[PDB]
């Protein structure tokens, strides 16, 4: 036999099912959803990292010029100064006081901490869900792990049950990402090639292990001075090293629809976004025939109490005679009332207890406790309480429609001023007839 | 090892959360709604506070320092009821659906004060063809019986 | 109410009785440590001052 339905997405409130087979006992799943992980598809970009800048011990020449020469590393720069005069704690390093040169020469490269301390940049292009499923099925809890690509069938307990693929392609990655640590954060980072000094991606490098460095530093080298031996220039900080102090909130902490976030491998979870679709093979030995089960007679609903919470604040208590001592399934013929029970012992000529959850403010629905219905009826109050720890274990309520028993003023007010519509409407009618025929 | 800032001391307000923040040192607080518009806010307290967060229907994710997530959501409450006299019914359903209620009952006001102008008005249409021959005939005589649609006085 | 101005109140200076509502929650030791950690709202006489 085979069962389709589709239940919300929302991780942790239990949904109700009924199998009715026609001929046979129906039987009512509850299952709830423990987690939704959605995982992207990474291409890597290149990464950055902090980096170093490299500059050798200065050549002097003593009286002479020193020539410039030119050779290809990433962000390479040379240049001599004329005039320079140095002095070593000694004495001075030339003979004669001008017409020596400095040559002053450098470059940039990863440093060793680019092992361990990189910003990686991606791609992330579509996406591979995957659930995680609580499902009662006769009388037993069972968790079953699957895909929710559509495919991936899952057996437990001998049923099959087969989920997704989600209703909506929704997530909070966009189509560049850059992760660090454990965070990951949606920026359009320059691409290869394109970056600039102080900000993210001054250096590049296409992955953690090519020597195919670029660098955009603006390393600029400076002359020395007072008879001093150094180096001295100007170049823009670590765009990476800014980077890790300006970078706001990771999407962890940012995303939409209570989202969560992780990293080996990157995936989004729980996400309220949309619906997902299930659908259950049940073998044919698995249903019981209608005569060989249980069945319920003259039976008859009361509700002593119902408060509107989220969390099953109304019971109501059936009263039955049936044929056989054996479980019933119960289940609700009403979408905006939920049933906390799925099957209940059932003997004798007695009556039973179900606890229920709704958002009316004047609950009517029609319980079925094993193929026979019962119409159920109770007038409703708030909560007192403001806020709870916990989502609405109810369906929402229908806006602009659905209402109360005692918002009878409408029918009390639409059914006077139709009225004297109706009257306007008669003498108008009326005198256009007099108008001819008398 | 980070430390884990102390609980705060929370208590709830008609769609708030009142929370009062005992910082050791300056610590994040940060929230967000856990609907489609997220709407993250966060800031470093360095001093004993009080904050108040409008919890919305999709709820408040609040994330005080290294502690996991506090969540919220708000349930329907109000000081009004159905069942009561009608004005009490109304402020009933301005507990949580206020954008359904000023909508439905501004537009349904509309259309019913509207229906009886146009009920009056067909009267006044009706009115206005059935007289015209008792004013355009020289024997204007209008029955004593017919007055009563003139609305004219006295059972003489 | 905790870490306010009264969150511990006796009769007189000298008086055994004791009124006192810190929120005093005690947590989990840090797994090999045989210490005590606790939760509790600072004192609301030491925030007033």
């Amino acid at each position: 036999y085979e069962h389709v339905t589709v239940i919300p997405n929302t991780v942790g409130v239990p949904y109700k099912t009924l199998v009715n087979r026609p001929g046979y006992s129906p039987m009512v799943l509850e299952m709830e959803l423990l987690s939704v992980t959605l995982e992207p598809t990474l291409s890597l970009d290149y990464i950055t990292c902090e980096y170093k800048t490299v500059i050798p011990s200065p050549y002097v020449k003593c009286c002479g010029t020193a020539e410039c020469k030119d050779k290809s590393l990433p962000d390479y720069s040379c240049k001599v100064f004329t005039g320079v005069y140095p002095f070593m704690w000694g004495g001075a390093y030339c003979f004669c006081d001008t017409e020596n040169t400095q040559l002053s020469e450098a470059h940039v490269e990863k440093s060793e901490s680019c092992k361990t301390e990189f910003a990686s940049a991606y791609r992330a292009h579509t996406a591979s869900a995957s659930a995680k499923l609580r499902v009662l099925y006769q009388g037993n809890n069972v968790t079953v792990s699957a895909y929710a690509n559509g495919d991936h069938a899952v057996t437990v307990k001998d049923a099959k049950f087969i989920v997704g693929p989600m209703s909506s392609a929704w997530t909070p990655f966009d189509n560049k990402i850059v992760v660090y640590k454990g965070d990951v954060y949606n920026m359009d980072y320059p691409p290869f090639g394109a970056g600039r000094p102080g900000q993210f991606g001054d250096i590049q490098s296409r992955t953690p292990e090519s020597e195919d460095v670029y660098a955009n530093t603006q390393l600029v080298l400076q002359r020395p001075s007072a008879g001093t031996v150094h180096v001295p220039y100007s170049q823009a900080p670590s765009g990476f090293k800014y980077w890790l102090k300006e970078r706001g909130a990771s999407l962890q902490h940012t995303a939409p629809f209570g989202c969560q976030i992780a990293t080996n491998p990157v995936r989004a979870m729980n996400c309220a976004v949309g619906n997902m679709p299930i659908s259950i093979d049940i073998p044919d030995a698995a249903f019981t025939r209608v005569v060989d089960a249980p069945s319920l007679t003259d039976m008859s609903c009361e509700v002593p109490a119902c408060t509107h919470s989220s969390d099953f604040g109304g019971v109501a208590i059936i009263k039955y005679a049936a044929s056989k001592k054996g479980k019933c399934a119960v289940h609700s013929m009403t979408n905006a009332v939920t049933i906390r029970e799925a099957e209940i012992e059932v003997e004798g000529n007695s009556q039973l207890q179900i606890s229920f959850s709704t958002a009316l403010a004047s609950a009517e629905f029609r319980v079925q406790v094993c193929s026979t219905q019962v119409h159920c009826a109770a007038e409703c109050h708030p909560p007192k309480d403001h806020i709870v720890n916990y989502p609405a274990s109810h369906t929402t309520l229908g806006v602009q429609d659905i209402s109360v028993t005692a918002m009878s003023w409408v029918q009390k007010i639409t059914g006077g001023v139709g009225l004297v519509v109706a009257v306007a409407a008669l003498i108008l009618i009326v005198v256009l007839c007099v108008s001819f025929s008398r | 090892r980070v430390p884990k800032a102390r609980n705060p001391t929370v208590t709830y307000g008609k769609n708030q959360v009142i929370m009062l923040l005992y910082p050791d040192h300056p610590t994040l607080l940060s929230y967000r709604n856990m609907g489609e518009e997220p709407n993250y806010q966060e800031e470093w307290v360095t001093h004993k506070k009080e904050i108040r967060l409008t919890v919305p229907t999709e709820g408040l994710e609040v994330t005080w320092g290294n502690n996991e997530p506090y969540k919220y959501w708000p349930q329907l409450s109000t000081n009004g009821t159905a069942h009561g006299h009608p004005h009490e019914i109304i402020l009933y359903y301005y507990e949580l659906y206020p954008t359904m209620t000023v909508v439905v009952v501004s537009v349904a006001s509309f259309v019913l004060l509207s229906m009886v102008g146009v009920a009056v008005g067909m009267c006044m249409c009706a009115r206005r063809r059935c007289i015209t021959p008792y004013e355009l005939t020289p024997g204007a005589t209008v029955p004593f019986l017919l007055s009563l649609i003139c609305c004219i006085r006295t059972a003489k």
